[PDB]
């Protein structure tokens, strides 16, 4: 049986550091 | 200098951010009490006998209720109008069974909102405005007190007050229509006209002012940067807006005075809500709605049917099903 | 399980209320 | 002109930040009970 | 400083980048088409079409392929229950994979225009500004739409060169895919007559070709030109959204 | 082969044309009268 | 010069009223909706379709008069005066409930003419067209409850009749058959309506209350020049007021009036979407979880499971006289009794 | 004529007809 | 809105004419036959002691005159 | 002075006619005639589909 | 469909009102009077 | 001079009050 | 049965527009 | 000094953007089979 | 269910490879 929690853990570990890096990149490339 | 003088100067200062004043010393702790009881009782309240007929009713999130169905159950009918605090109860597993936190939260929330109205007077007087914000705030205070205090006094039980929840609000409203026929009551139609006219007048004024904003910015950036804060220039051409409205409908239904327009906005929905606030208080004392049963009669003597004679069937259907396990004697609910 | 989701959403709404009240931009003059 | 003469800048202030976050959480609080059913 | 709700207004006046975002939108729609087709194949159960049809299973984009005649998969099973031998290139999975390939191709086409947007088509040869000739563009597009409409009605519907469409028993028992005889009398407007759908596009594409060539040739009046602001571009968007939601109530009804 | 439905129908396409013609004639009767 | 020039000279000449290029629609296509509603409430019965005597001529009052919907056997015909159901016989056309289909389908163009007249004066007097986009929301409401709802639901009979005591029947119709209460789109709608009614009272009781000092007497209405370059209410003072009482407070009276524009139209559009979803009978009726738990465990009894058991009591009592074309007469044992309440 | 002439008459002309009708309804000796 | 005295021949004479016409349009009972509403002893025929029920669609002009 | 392609040389006369429009009325009255015919066509198919206009060859029986 | 109705109304407004897209000009005249100017802004016969 | 607008409005108010009083009288025991 | 799809839908509808607004706010407040 | 004399700016270039996104997806591809088990 | 997650992760890795190759910053001179 597939995990109840596994797809949630996968999607969270995808989306959270991705958004964390996108914030910093857009803040950086805004100035220059 | 003195302790009391420095304390009064701090409490009537206008530089602390959220103002307090002298009504604030009852507004702040009492509403914090009501909030701190309500958040706990919305989450982890045990089931409550609302009926006094030994049938507990689940209302909290932990016992199989979501956000819509979650509610603080009102007090049992055997408790009546008796004041029932924590210290008169036996245990906290006995206070929560007989409609505990509703009795506490309602009596806290009312004393909170009256002192909040006093605070809205007090800060206006401390700044030097004109004092009539509290007069306008008197309308939802009346609308809260009519369903939380006046109607349970009239019915003689705290059971028939409004349950503190989304799905409980509608079970208050439908049974109120069943026993009192609120739609066939002229105060309630005045309040419906109040809320619909309030929405109309808000959308109309917010259209006719936004449609006359003076161009001060470009067309790439925001249209809200044209108003620098704390200026002295009228950012909307009220002459052109009034001319547009006069061409649209009428020149003798003008309201050319901006101050007359604002008096009309302040007095339409407030007087709209005041009549429903009286209407609930009148229906609390069993002064009923309208009644057009069997009005249209033919020349023989038989009974014809109208929309009132269909609403009678719908209210019979509600009435023979509300409070299904209590009523034995054929009337007085 | 879903009760924790409900409680998290209510507490997050109250937190945004808190930060909106206290950590706003100051409405500044001329 | 090889560099774009229409490179423009988006702008979103703190008031709109609070409005957007409050809108998303209020929508979540409303629809979550019906989604979970 | 632009607000967040008008960030696509930087390509009001940049038609190569406008074509680039048209291409990217088309690629995303085709990508949804391919992915929904593959997911619906993987969920779909062909076990018994007598008591477990497609619509009991919640199947969505497969009763459009079956509607326009795609009645066979690479597994060998068909819709009515028997098996067919030759699946050909065009099975359900082949249609899905073709849409995925379209998605990738339109992606790589979308990259190129915004990388090289500053060509010399999008330039007034007369005076030297960046315009576009909207009635002639409309004549071209209406001519193309008429050609595809007429070809679809003539060949693929009536079974001249295409394989036809699903024309069924009205009592819902013995439906199959058939070439359709286009009827031209008064029964062509009865919407329970697939000959009406057949004879529709034959007239529709021809009239569209005629109107498209008409707009390629003639030019509008100054009265209607200023009255509808045809030099602007956003009037086309306002007219197109109108036509689209007029179509939507028809396809819903 | 005209049914009674089409019979009473075509009078409506007559009548709406008469209404719009009455509108247009009411425009011409006073517009070019004044100018 | 030519035609379409003197016809633009006139229709845009100014008088007391303003007829225009869409006033030529609005004034003829409306006012017959008003006349037809007044005619149906005053003179015209509803004895044949419903079974309800609902006219001023039949003893009803202003509350209980309604231009009534046609019977269910007139499924979705447009119900013209001439044609396959009345054949031009005007008395039979009024008896068959054609006046409702006159007034509704005739004032649906009245709304279009009014919003185009509102759109045309805003081009004549050169102003921004934000007054036009607000009136689209009651048009969406009118279409959603009077037009799209009876189309996909087997009859014009299942439509709110033009009256006062008939709208109440329509409200209890949704409350007892559809459970329109539990619709989140209706939650959006009541939030929009009631918040707009809030913010109107707030702005009205704020602006003329933080007012400046221009006149001499206490009658502050007499101290306003309509041709004025100054202000009339202290924005800084009201900002400090509502900032210290309530917390967040506005600072941009562009955004204030735009927010007053934005709230009730958002509420009414987000109610119209739910009325569409109810027209397709995708109602917000019972859940899964509490029902499968309450069938197992008897003593559960939430307000939810009381509202469902009350709506069943609505739907089993009102139907046998609400819709006679079903031809059903319930015995009294079948009805939800409640054991002698 | 005048558009003002028409807007004065053509609304209020059937009004007295309907008011007399309603008064006759009310004085129906049923 | 105050410019009117005009005790006028066309104005002040024709208003009671419309009033008496609207009176007689009901009191003669013509409106009942014009718009088809029943009279207080005509809701129930002796062969039909119920509200009427319009059954079929295309023959309604033949059915309502039966229901009268 | 932009970027030059053979399609840029081919399709350029299509993007050449920058705003040449007719003085006067043009084909406006004929356009109005076609619009009225299209409105009558939609009214025809709408009343057929509602069966407020019964024909001979139109069955509307869900049985064909 | 019902949402594209509103989107169409918005773009139909914003297409025609391009010149006054972000605010009225500083010099709206005295043509907002009731009966003096006998035509709403158009200059054919005043 | 003319008959004044307040004297017109008083008589219009009496015309309103009489018709509404007859409306209540026909509301009570008439149909 | 609880919607295991529904909890992922809830978490996605939380996190995606939140990150979308945070990117724009940090880009805005970077410059000023 | 009431305003902070140490307000400083974070900086993250496109190379580091690609490295971080590639790291997160490679970690996901590796551990996803063991998480789903 | 999980096969779609696997395929999505592999395709996303390949997409980041694609954007890293073609949409890099230009390595510029002095
Ligand atoms: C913007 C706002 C605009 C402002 C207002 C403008 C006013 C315009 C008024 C237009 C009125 C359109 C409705 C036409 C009347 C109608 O109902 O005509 C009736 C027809 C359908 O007829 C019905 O069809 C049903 C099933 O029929 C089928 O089955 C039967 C036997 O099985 C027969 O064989 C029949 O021929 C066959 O078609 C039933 O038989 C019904 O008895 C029968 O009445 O509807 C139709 O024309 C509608 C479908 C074609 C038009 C599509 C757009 C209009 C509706 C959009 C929404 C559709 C519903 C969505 C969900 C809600
Ligand atoms: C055919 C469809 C279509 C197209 C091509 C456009 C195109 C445009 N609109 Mg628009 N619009 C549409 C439909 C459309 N609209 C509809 C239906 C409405 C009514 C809701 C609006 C309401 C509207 C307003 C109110 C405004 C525009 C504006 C604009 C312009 C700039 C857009 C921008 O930067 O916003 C960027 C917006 C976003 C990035 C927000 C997107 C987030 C959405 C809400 C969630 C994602 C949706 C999701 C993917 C599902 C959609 C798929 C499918 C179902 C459609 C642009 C020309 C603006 C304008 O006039 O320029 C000044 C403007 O202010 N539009
Ligand atoms: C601008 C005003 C206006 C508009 C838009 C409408 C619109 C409508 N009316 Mg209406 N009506 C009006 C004024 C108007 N009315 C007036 C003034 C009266 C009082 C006499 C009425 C009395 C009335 C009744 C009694 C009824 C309607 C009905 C209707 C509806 C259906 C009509 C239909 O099928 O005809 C379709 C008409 C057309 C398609 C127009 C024909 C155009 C074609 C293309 C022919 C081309 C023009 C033609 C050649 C004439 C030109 C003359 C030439 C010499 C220049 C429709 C919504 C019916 C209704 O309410 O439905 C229940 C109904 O029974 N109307
Ligand atoms: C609420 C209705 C409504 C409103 C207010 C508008 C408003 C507008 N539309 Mg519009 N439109 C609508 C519905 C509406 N539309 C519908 C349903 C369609 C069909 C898809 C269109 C198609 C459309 C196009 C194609 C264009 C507009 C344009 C415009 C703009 C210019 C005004 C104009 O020429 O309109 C025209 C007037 C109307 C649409 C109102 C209808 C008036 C006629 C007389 C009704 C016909 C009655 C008919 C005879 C009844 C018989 C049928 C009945 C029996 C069922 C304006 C913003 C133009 C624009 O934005 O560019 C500048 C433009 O090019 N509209
Ligand atoms: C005021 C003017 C009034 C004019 C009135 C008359 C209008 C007619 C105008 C001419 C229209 C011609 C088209 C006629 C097609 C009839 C369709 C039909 O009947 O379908 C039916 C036919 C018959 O087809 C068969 O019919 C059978 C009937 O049972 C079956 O259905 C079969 O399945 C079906 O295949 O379909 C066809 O085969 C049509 C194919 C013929 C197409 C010819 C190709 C044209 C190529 C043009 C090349 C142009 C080159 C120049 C461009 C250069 C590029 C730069
Ligand atoms: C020019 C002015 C146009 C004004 C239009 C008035 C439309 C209402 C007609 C009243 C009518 O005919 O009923 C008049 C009827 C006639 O009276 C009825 O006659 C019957 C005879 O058998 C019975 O006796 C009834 O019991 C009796 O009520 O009475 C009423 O319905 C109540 C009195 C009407 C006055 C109440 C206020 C009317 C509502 C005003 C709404 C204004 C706000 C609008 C918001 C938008
Ligand atoms: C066991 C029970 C547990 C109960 C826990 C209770 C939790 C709730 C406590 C409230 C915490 C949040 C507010 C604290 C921040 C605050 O004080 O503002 C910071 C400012 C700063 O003032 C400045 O404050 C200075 C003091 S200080 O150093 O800055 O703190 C002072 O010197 C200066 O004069 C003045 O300008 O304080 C004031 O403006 C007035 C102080 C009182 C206002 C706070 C009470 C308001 C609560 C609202 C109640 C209604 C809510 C209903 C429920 C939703
Ligand atoms: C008058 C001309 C009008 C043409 C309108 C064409 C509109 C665009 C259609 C493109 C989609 C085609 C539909 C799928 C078509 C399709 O699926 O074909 C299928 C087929 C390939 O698949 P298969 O052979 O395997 O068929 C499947 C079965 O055999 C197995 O069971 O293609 C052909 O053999 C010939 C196709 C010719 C198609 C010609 C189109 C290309 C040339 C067009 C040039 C026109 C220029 C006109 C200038 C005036
Ligand atoms: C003293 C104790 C009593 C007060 C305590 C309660 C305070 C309530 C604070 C409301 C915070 C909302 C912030 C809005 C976001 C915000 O910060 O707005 C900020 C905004 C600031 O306006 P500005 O002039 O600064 O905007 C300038 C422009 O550039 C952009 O608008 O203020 C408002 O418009 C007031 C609107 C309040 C609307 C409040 C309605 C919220 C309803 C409740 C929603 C949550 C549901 C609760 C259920 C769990
Ligand atoms: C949330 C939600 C919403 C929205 C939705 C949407 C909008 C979706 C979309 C989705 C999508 C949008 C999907 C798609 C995807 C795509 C894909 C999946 C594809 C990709 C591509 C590929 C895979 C390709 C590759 C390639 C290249 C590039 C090169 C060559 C080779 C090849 C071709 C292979 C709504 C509210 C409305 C409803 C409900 C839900
Ligand atoms: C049917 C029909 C038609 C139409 C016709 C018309 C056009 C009509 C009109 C009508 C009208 C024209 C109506 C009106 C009505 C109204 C009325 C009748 C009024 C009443 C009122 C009163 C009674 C008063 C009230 C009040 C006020 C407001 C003031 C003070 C006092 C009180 C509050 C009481 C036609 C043939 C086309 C077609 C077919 C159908
Ligand atoms: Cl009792
Ligand atoms: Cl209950
Ligand atoms: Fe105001």
């Amino acid at each position: 049986e597939v995990n109840i929690y596994g797809l949630t853990a996968t999607a969270l570990f995808i989306i959270i550091p991705t958004s964390f890096l996108l914030i910093l990149y857009v803040k950086t490339a805004s100035t220059q | 200098s003195s302790l009391w003088a420095r304390f009064c100067e701090w409490i009537t200062s206008t530089e602390n951010r959220l103002y307090i004043g002298w009504f604030g010393v009852i507004m702040i702790p009492c509403l914090l009490t009501a909030t701190s009881v309500f958040i706990i009782a919305f989450i982890a309240a045990p089931p409550v006998d609302i009926d006094g007929i030994r049938e507990p009713v689940s209302g909290s999130l932990l016992y199989g209720n979501n956000i819509i169905t979650g509610a603080v159950i009102p007090t049992s009918n055997a408790i009546g109008l008796h004041f029932y605090p924590i210290w008169e109860a036996a245990s906290l597993d006995e206070w929560l069974y007989n409609g505990g936190p509703y009795q506490l939260i309602v009596c806290h929330f009312l004393l909170g909102v009256y002192c909040y109205m006093g605070r809205e007077w007090e800060l206006s007087f401390r700044l030097g405005m004109r004092p009539w914000i509290a007069v306008a705030y008197s309308a939802p205070v009346a609308a809260a007190s009519a369903v939380f205090l006046v109607y349970p006094i009239g019915q003689g039980s705290f059971s028939d007050g409004m349950p503190l929840g989304i799905s409980g609000t509608f079970n208050f409203m439908i049974v109120f229509q069943a026993e009192h026929n609120i739609l066939m009551h002229p105060f309630h139609m005045l309040g419906v006209a109040g809320v619909f006219g309030g929405s109309l007048f808000s959308a109309m004024h917010g259209s006719l002012v936004t449609s006359s904003l003076i161009r001060e910015t470009t067309e790439n950036e925001s249209a809200n940067e044209g108003y620098r804060f704390g200026q002295e220039e009228e950012t909307y051409n009220i002459v052109a807006a009034h001319g547009y409205f006069g061409r649209l409908i009428f020149q003798y239904a003008s309201f050319n005075n901006s101050r007359s327009l604002h008096f009309f906005l302040a007095a339409w929905p407030v007087i709209g809500i005041w009549f429903t606030a009286l209407g609930l208080s009148t229906m609390a004392f069993n002064l009923n709605g309208f009644n057009f049963n069997q009005s249209v009669v033919d020349s023989q003597g038989r009974v014809l049917n109208t929309w009132a004679d269909i609403i009678n069937r719908a209210n019979l259907g509600m009435e023979v099903m509300h409070e299904r396990n209590a009523h034995n004697f054929p009337l007085d609910l | 399980m879903e009760a924790l989701v409900y409680t998290f959403l209510l507490v997050g709404t109250l937190g945004i209320i808190f930060f909106s009240i206290f950590f706003r931009d100051p409405p500044r003059m001329i | 002109a090889r560099p774009n003469p229409n490179k423009q800048v988006v702008e979103l202030n703190r008031t709109s930040l609070y409005w957007g976050l409050l809108l998303i959480f209020v929508l979540a609080v409303l629809f979550s009970s019906y989604i979970f059913n | 400083g632009l607000p967040w709700y008008r960030v696509h207004t930087v390509v009001i006046n940049d038609p190569g980048r406008l074509i680039s975002v048209h291409l990217m939108h088309t690629a995303l729609v085709s990508g949804w088409a391919g992915s929904m087709a593959l997911f619906e194949i993987s969920v779909f159960d062909p076990s018994d079409p007598v008591l477990n049809p497609m619509w009991r299973q919640g199947m969505f984009v497969l009763p459009f392929m079956t509607r326009l005649g795609i009645t066979q998969s690479w597994g060998g099973w068909t819709i009515s229950g028997e098996t067919a031998t030759n699946p050909g290139i065009w099975s359900y999975e082949g249609v899905a994979a073709a849409h995925i390939i379209l998605s990738g191709a339109l992606f790589l086409a979308s990259v190129w225009h915004w990388t090289y947007w500053d060509l010399e088509l999008f330039r007034d040869p007369r005076t030297g500004k960046t315009a576009l000739d909207l009635p002639k563009i409309f004549g071209i597009h209406l001519f193309l739409s008429g050609l595809l409409c007429f070809g679809f009605g003539a060949f693929h519907v009536t079974g001249v060169f295409g394989p036809g469409i699903w024309v069924s028993d009205p009592y819902g028992l013995t439906g199959r895919v058939q070439p359709v005889a286009p009827s031209w009398g008064a029964d062509g407007f009865d919407p329970y007559n697939p000959g009406g759908i057949a004879s529709h596009h034959i007239a529709a594409g021809i009239l569209g070709v005629l109107a498209g060539l008409f707009h390629l040739c003639v030019r509008p009046s100054i009265r209607l030109y200023f009255g509808l602001s045809m030099g602007s571009i956003e009037t086309v968007l306002s007219s197109s959204i109108a036509a689209v939601f007029w179509a939507a109530f028809v396809v819903a009804g | 082969a005209v049914t009674p439905s089409l019979k009473n129908f075509l009078g409506s396409l007559i009548a709406g044309a008469t209404v719009l013609g009455g509108i247009a004639l009411a425009i011409t009767a006073v517009s070019k009268f004044d100018k | 010069r030519t035609w379409f020039d003197d016809a633009d000279d006139w229709l845009r000449q100014d008088r007391f009223v303003f007829v225009g290029w869409s006033g030529l629609l609005l004034f003829p296509c409306a006012y017959f909706a008003l006349g037809g509603w007044l005619t149906g409430t005053t003179f015209v019965t509803s004895w044949y379709t419903h079974g309800l005597a609902t006219s001023y001529l039949e003893g009803c009052n202003f509350l209980t008069a309604a231009v009534s919907t046609p019977a269910n056997s007139m499924a979705h015909s447009l119900l013209f005066v001439w044609g396959p159901e009345a054949q031009g016989d005007f008395t039979r056309w009024c008896q068959l409930g054609g006046l409702w289909a006159f007034v509704a389908l005739h004032g649906a163009f009245g709304l279009i003419g009014f919003m185009l007249r509102q759109f045309e004066i805003a081009r004549s007097v050169n102003l921004r067209p934000y007054n036009a986009i607000a009136f689209s929301a009651p048009i969406a409401v009118f279409v959603s409850v009077f037009l799209i709802y009876p189309l996909g639901q087997s009859g014009w009979f299942f439509a709110p009749s033009f009256g006062v005591a008939a709208i109440f029947r329509f409200i209890l119709f949704f409350q007892g058959f559809h459970n329109w209460t539990l619709n989140p789109f209706h939650m959006m709608g009541v939030a929009g309506v009631l918040g707009a009614a809030l913010l109107c009272a707030i702005h009205g009781a704020t602006v003329e209350n933080t007012l400046f000092e221009d006149g001499d007497g206490a009658n502050t209405f007499r101290a306003f020049n309509p041709t004025q370059a100054e202000e009339t209410y202290s924005m800084v003072t009201a900002n400090r007021f509502w900032s210290q009482i309530f917390g967040v407070a506005f600072s941009n009276k562009r955004w204030l009036h735009f927010f007053m524009l934005l709230v009730p139209v958002t509420g009414l559009w987000m109610s119209a979407i739910g009325v569409v979803g109810l027209a397709l009978n995708l109602r917000a009726y019972d859940f899964v979880s509490q029902e499968i738990r309450a069938a197992e465990d008897p003593e559960f009894e939430t307000f939810y499971t009381k509202n469902i058991l009350l709506n069943e009591g609505i739907r089993a009592w009102m139907a046998a006289q609400d819709q006679p074309h079903e031809r059903l007469v319930f015995p009294e044992e079948v009805l939800p009794r409640g054991n002698a309440l | 004529f005048t558009v003002r002439w028409l807007a004065i008459h053509g609304i209020a002309v059937p009004t007295i007809f309907f008011l007399g009708a309603i008064t006759a309804m009310q004085f129906i000796q049923r | 809105i105050l410019t009117s005295i005009r005790y006028w021949v066309i104005h002040s004479i024709t208003v009671p004419a419309l009033f008496i016409a609207g009176w007689l349009f009901v009191s003669t009972g013509l409106a009942y036959d014009v718009f088809g509403t029943p009279r207080p002893n005509e809701y129930f025929t002796e062969d039909r002691q119920e509200a009427p029920l319009i059954t079929d669609r295309f023959n309604a002009l033949e059915q309502v005159k039966k229901l009268s | 002075p932009g970027l030059v392609t053979p399609l840029g040389t081919l399709l350029r006369p299509l993007n050449s006619e920058a705003g040449k429009v007719l003085p006067g009325w043009g084909t406006t009255v004929l356009m109005a005639v076609f619009i009225l015919l299209f409105a009558a066509f939609l009214l025809i198919i709408l009343e057929i589909y509602n069966s407020s206009l019964i024909l001979d060859d139109v069955s509307m029986s869900w049985e064909t | 469909a019902l949402l594209f109705f509103f989107g169409h109304i918005w773009h139909g407004a914003r297409t025609i009102f391009r010149d006054v897209f972000a605010g009225i000009d500083d010099d709206i005249n005295d043509q907002v009077e009731f009966g003096k100017y006998k035509k709403l802004g158009d200059t054919s016969s005043l | 001079g003319r008959i004044p607008l307040w004297l017109v409005g008083t008589e219009e108010g009496t015309l309103a009050i009489g018709a509404i009083s007859c409306f209540f009288y026909g509301f009570l025991c008439w149909f």
